[PDB]
């Protein structure tokens, strides 16, 4: 319900934006995003949560924008550990995260 | 509400035990020379030792009668590179101290001065 | 710090009812959540529940309402900050469409929004 | 003037006597072991004792340093229902004392709080 | 930058020494009953009680917790005819004390009763 984004990629340098939205039931104003940067297979990664906010350690060049209607995750200056899926996911203080579809990025 | 008691937010966040300096504050201050009348005076002497050196600290930073003073003196990373969420609302103040144990002393000049330094700068704007 | 090793990656086939085991270290056991997430290959990945290691209080999601007992046992403190627990995930009426890769994830803080937050994870086990 | 001397207002009214309270807050705080020598240390040690837990109740008032502060209690009517010209041109102190004394340890939680709060939002306007 | 250490300003200019207060400041106040235990009590209960008299004139002034308050008492020439620039660019707070040490007694008093009036007048302006 949560539909995120197909795929894509960029350069050594460049830059990503992944996009994130849903009808009413799981976005956006009124919940908060999380990015979790998920290899195929193995132990996840908390990126960003309450939609825009680092988790101790993330390096300043992810970035996290919600828009009234759609969360994105962008994802400057690339390198060559970011080939990895990422999965956005919605939730309120006081339930548990709707993840999104997927982007192999 | 709450009222935990004394000490009773030691185990809570720093940002919840915040709310309850009062409940700490007030437990802070309150002759026969036998072995116990030796004993009760020097319970009562330190006491009030201990009570005015924070009081002293708490007056050279222009802290005066305050739970919550905010000052000039802007946090050097190396103190505790941790955001704000992961601390008011992750850590204890016991275990903050732990970890920020080694920087009290550098801290504790840097507000001293910078109160000196205030009341000098207002002395000369109302010198007009 | 902290780690969540988690249990064996054995295979049982449908209609059984396995337990998953979480054993956590190198934080306080009773200050986090514990998630359950899975991950399964003909589905994106599903947040299950999480459970309090402190209150005892969980909450799963409406798809695994009456079909996961979520359990963990008391904490066995080490240090003032340290302590090692354990976390149980079992599953009812199991078929073989719920394979995947099973993960557990501490909470991210203590209080706020994000209290839950899956923020520390473990290896996964692999299932039938 | 007038100047009545230490406590001279002390049958005064109200208004009268609030008027002459630099008066009575000097005079509220200015080795061998022998009878008198062990006598006049107990008085030492009491009289600064006595006076910190005054400034101590004063501190966690927000009222440092202050004859007369203002606060944001208002007056619950049950305490007393006399007017102001019936109180501060009518009685004084000591029989005022008299019938606010069930009510006293009410009050002095009533300003604790209010200070503990009001420093809270103080901080929190200058947060931007 | 300088630093000279404790009173190491005793011998500079006014201006000079006005600027190192808080090195003074923080060195005012930091059980067996033997000939050495009688004798270290004595210097613990005197220290204390030197410190909360300063602290007491400086709290019936309206200078709680300030090294540098300015007052509404102005300059009876009487006291000093010394200008500004042959004062604090001039004299010594030694022999600064030395000349003003008569009129000592006469500010004190000047400065107690315009603190007492100052906050008899801000609570009639909050009274509206
Ligand atoms: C000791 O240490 C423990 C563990 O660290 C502390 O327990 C944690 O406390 C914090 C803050 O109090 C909790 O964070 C809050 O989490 C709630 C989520 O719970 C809500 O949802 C439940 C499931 O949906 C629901 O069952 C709850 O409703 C009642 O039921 C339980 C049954 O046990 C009952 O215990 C509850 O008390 C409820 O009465 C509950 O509603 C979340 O709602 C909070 O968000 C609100 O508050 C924050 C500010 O705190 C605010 O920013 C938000 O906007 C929102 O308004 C908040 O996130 C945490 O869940 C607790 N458990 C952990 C971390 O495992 C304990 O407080 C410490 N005590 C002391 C004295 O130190
Ligand atoms: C001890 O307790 C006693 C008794 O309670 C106190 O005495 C009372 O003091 C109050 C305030 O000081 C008095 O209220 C004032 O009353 C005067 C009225 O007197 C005037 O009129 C007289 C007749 O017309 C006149 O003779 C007076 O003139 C002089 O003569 C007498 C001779 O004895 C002399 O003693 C006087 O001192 C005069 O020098 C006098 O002018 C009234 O004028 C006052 O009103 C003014 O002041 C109020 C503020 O106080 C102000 O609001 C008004 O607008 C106005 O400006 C005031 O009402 C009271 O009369 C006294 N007697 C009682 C109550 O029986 C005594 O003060 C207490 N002392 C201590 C130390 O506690
Ligand atoms: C103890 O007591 C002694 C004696 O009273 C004090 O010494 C006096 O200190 C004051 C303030 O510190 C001095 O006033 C200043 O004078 C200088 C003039 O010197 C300048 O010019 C020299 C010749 O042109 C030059 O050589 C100097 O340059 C260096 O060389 C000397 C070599 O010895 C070295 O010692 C210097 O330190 C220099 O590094 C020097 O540049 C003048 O420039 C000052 O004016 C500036 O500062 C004032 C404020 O102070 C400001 O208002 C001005 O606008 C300007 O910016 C200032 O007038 C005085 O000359 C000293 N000697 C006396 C009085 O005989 C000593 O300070 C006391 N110490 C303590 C700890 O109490
Ligand atoms: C932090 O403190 C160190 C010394 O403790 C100092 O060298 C550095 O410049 C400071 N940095 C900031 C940003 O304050
Ligand atoms: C404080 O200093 C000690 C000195 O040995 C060191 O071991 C410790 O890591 C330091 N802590 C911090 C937070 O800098
Ligand atoms: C979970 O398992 C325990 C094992 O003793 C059992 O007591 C408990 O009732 C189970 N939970 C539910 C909801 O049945
Ligand atoms: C006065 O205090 C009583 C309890 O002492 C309380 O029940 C009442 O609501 C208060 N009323 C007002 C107006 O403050
Ligand atoms: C205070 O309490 C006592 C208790 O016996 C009572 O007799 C007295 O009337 C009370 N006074 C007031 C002013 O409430
Ligand atoms: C100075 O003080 C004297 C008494 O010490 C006084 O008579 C005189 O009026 C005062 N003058 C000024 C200008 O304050
Ligand atoms: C202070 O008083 C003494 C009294 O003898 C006098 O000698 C001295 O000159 C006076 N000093 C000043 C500055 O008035």
């Amino acid at each position: 319900v949560l539909t995120q984004s197909a795929s894509v990629s960029g350069s050594l340098g460049q830059s990503v934006t992944i996009s994130c939205t849903g009808p009413n039931s799981v976005c956006c104003s009124h919940k908060s995003i999380s990015w979790y940067q998920w290899p195929p297979g193995r132990a996840p990664t908390l990126i960003i949560y309450e939609d825009n906010e680092r988790a101790p350690g993330i390096s300043p060049r992810f970035s996290g924008y919600k828009s009234y209607w759609s969360a994105y995750l962008t994802i400057s200056d690339l390198r060559p550990e970011d080939e990895t899926t990422y999965y956005c996911c919605s939730y309120t203080h006081n339930s548990g995260c709707v993840f999104g579809t997927g982007t192999k990025v | 509400a709450v009222f935990l008691g004394f000490l009773g937010a030691a185990g809570s966040t720093m940002g919840a035990a915040s709310m309850t300096l009062t409940v700490q504050a007030r437990n802070l201050l309150s002759l026969k020379l036998t072995v116990w009348g030796i004993k009760q005076l020097q319970a009562r002497v330190l006491a009030v030792e201990r009570y005015l050196r924070d009081q002293q600290l708490l007056g050279i930073w222009g802290c005066s009668g305050k739970l919550i003073c905010c000052t000039n003196v802007p946090w050097n990373s190396s103190w505790s590179n941790r955001n704000l969420s992961e601390i008011w609302d992750n850590m204890t103040w016991l275990q903050w101290d732990k970890e920020i144990s080694n920087y009290t002393q550098i801290i504790y000049g840097l507000l001293e001065e910078s109160q000196n330094q205030q009341e000098k700068n207002e002395q000369d704007l109302l010198a007009l | 710090q902290g780690q969540l090793v988690q249990s064996g990656a054995t295979t049982t086939k449908p209609g059984s009812s396995v337990k998953i085991s979480c054993k956590t270290s190198g934080y306080r056991f009773n200050f986090y959540h514990i998630n359950w997430i899975r991950q399964t290959a003909g589905r994106g990945p599903e947040w299950m529940g999480w459970i309090s290691p402190y209150s005892g209080d969980k909450n799963l999601a409406p798809a695994f309402q009456d079909r996961v007992n979520m359990t963990t046992d008391t904490e066995v403190p080490v240090t003032s900050f340290t302590s090692t627990g354990a976390a149980y995930m079992e599953i009812r009426n199991l078929t073989s469409d719920d394979t995947g890769t099973y993960f557990c994830a501490k909470g991210l803080l203590r209080d706020g929004s994000s209290t839950w937050l899956p923020y520390l994870w473990g290896q996964g086990t692999l299932l039938t």
